[PDB]
């Protein structure tokens, strides 16, 4: 899913357009489908729930399931943004782009 | 022979003791497999062609060639030979050509 | 359970299309089930539990691949031009994406298929079931969709969302604004959240 | 990285009848196996002793 997201936002970013309307635009397109994702992955495993083989698997999926896909619309936009605005590291090389 | 049997107690049983047994045990896998190849070969000819109907058109032929197998077979009276129940299927590979 | 499990995937390609449009994609479903059966077949790798939990989570992961190649089919067809070309370049587009993800998902399965351990034995099935799941479905996925779309769908319209996912669009977009307000904020969040 | 391919769509659009007959083969195919498919509790893994 992260690959997804990223391919989406860099993929008309070669537009040069507006990194804010940018990331803006590439998350109002993906809102819809991520949804779906999230859905049939974190489903599928509820109707088998009751079966005591996948226990705790089958809670710990549908939980890190919405856990990691509530971040990747929140976390992973502010953190691309601000690792944008101005390079934290260093560490040039005089030979290398 | 088989009424004779049946008239007899259950405990008892006949079976055959000649060549029957050993051909039909040969034949074995024939008839499970060979259907298998044939919708192989189909969806080849399937490959170069492109509607069902030339398919049907060309399939027409496979079939019809067992005119001459038995036609220069019953005047010589020379019994089915397994070999030959085993080229029919080359024949058929050849007109289908 | 199997059953249960593709009737409520089957009520979630509903609802979220709302039209007869991802049932077909629905319809589409079981011919990768069939296709991994008969590869069970020539590998003589019967039926078991553990199998069928696998069938589970590969159908979820397939038909959700499955459903957003359609979905965003429809959504660059309906925004604009009503034509199997004008979703062509859609194809042409994400098709790469989906086979990257799509093998990223079988490796990250990989691990469990490879202890000499005695309970990789049971882990074996699973793993060639996914595998094999996988594989035939984005194959199935990028060689479908152009008939079924050409044969069981309207055309295009005018851009419209539903208006009871408006309030939900509200939260989410200020929730973003806010996010953005204070990007050091939610670094600290997530570091503490982890930690 | 779409250089000298992307010939996906139009192939897929073309050929019709031929993806159609594969598809169909594919799901008579998989239905007949599935009969002869085979059922078991679980895996015997292999006892050592
Ligand atoms: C001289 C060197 C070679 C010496 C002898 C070797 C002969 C050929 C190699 C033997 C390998 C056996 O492989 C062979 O197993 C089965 C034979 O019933 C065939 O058929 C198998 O696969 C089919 C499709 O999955 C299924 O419909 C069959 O039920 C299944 O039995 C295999 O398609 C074939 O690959």
């Amino acid at each position: 899913n992260s690959v997804i997201l990223v391919t989406q936002i860099d993929a008309f970013e070669k537009d040069g357009k507006t990194p804010w309307e940018a990331v803006l635009e590439a998350t109002h397109h993906r809102t819809r489908p991520i949804l779906l994702t999230a859905a049939a992955a974190s489903l599928g495993m509820i109707p088998i729930a009751r079966e005591v083989f996948w226990g705790p698997m089958a809670y710990a999926m549908i939980g890190g399931i919405v856990a990691a896909t509530l971040l990747t619309l929140i976390f992973l936009p502010a953190l691309y943004v601000a690792w944008y605005r101005i390079p934290e590291p260093g560490r040039h090389h005089h030979h290398h782009h | 022979v088989k009424r004779f049997a049946d008239g007899l107690p259950a405990n008892y049983r006949i079976e055959v003791g000649g060549t029957v047994e050993e051909s039909g045990k040969a034949e074995g896998p024939i008839a499970k497999v060979v259907p298998l190849m044939l919708f192989l070969m189909a969806t080849f000819l399937m490959i170069q062609l492109q509607s069902v109907q030339k398919l049907f058109l060309v399939a027409s032929v496979a079939p019809l060639g067992l005119i001459g197998v038995v036609a220069a077979l019953l005047p010589t009276g020379t019994p089915m030979g397994f070999v030959a129940i085993l080229g029919i299927l080359a024949l058929i590979g050849i007109i289908i050509r | 359970a199997l059953f249960e499990a593709v009737v409520i995937v089957l009520i979630v390609s509903f609802v979220s299309l709302g039209l007869r449009a991802g049932l077909v994609v629905a319809c589409s479903i079981p011919l990768v089930l069939a296709m991994v059966f008969v590869f069970m077949e020539y590998t003589d790798i019967t039926m078991q539990r553990v199998s069928l939990g696998a069938l589970i989570i590969a159908l979820g992961l397939l038909v959700d691949d499955a459903m957003i190649t359609v979905e965003m089919m429809i959504t660059r067809l309906e925004l604009g031009d009503s034509l199997h070309d004008s979703a062509t370049y859609a194809y042409t587009s994400t098709a790469f994406p989906m086979l990257t993800g799509t093998l990223v998902t079988v490796a990250g399965f990989v691990p469990i298929g490879l202890n000499a351990s005695s309970a990789g034995e049971y882990t074996f099935t699973l793993f060639a079931v996914i595998a094999v799941a996988l594989l035939l479905s984005w194959i199935v996925a990028v060689l479908f969709a152009p008939v079924i779309a050409v044969h069981i769908l309207p055309k295009t319209l005018k851009h419209k969302s539903e208006q009871k996912k408006g309030r939900i669009a509200e939260r989410f977009d200020s929730l973003l604004h806010l996010a953005m307000r204070r990007r050091w904020t939610t670094i600290f969040l997530t570091a503490l959240l982890f930690g | 990285m779409a250089k000298g391919g992307f010939n996906l769509s139009d192939w897929a659009l073309r050929h019709q009848s031929l993806v159609w007959y594969l598809m169909a083969v594919s799901l008579v195919m998989g239905v007949f196996s599935y009969l002869n498919l085979g059922r078991e509790e679980d895996p015997s893994f292999a006892i050592k002793t």
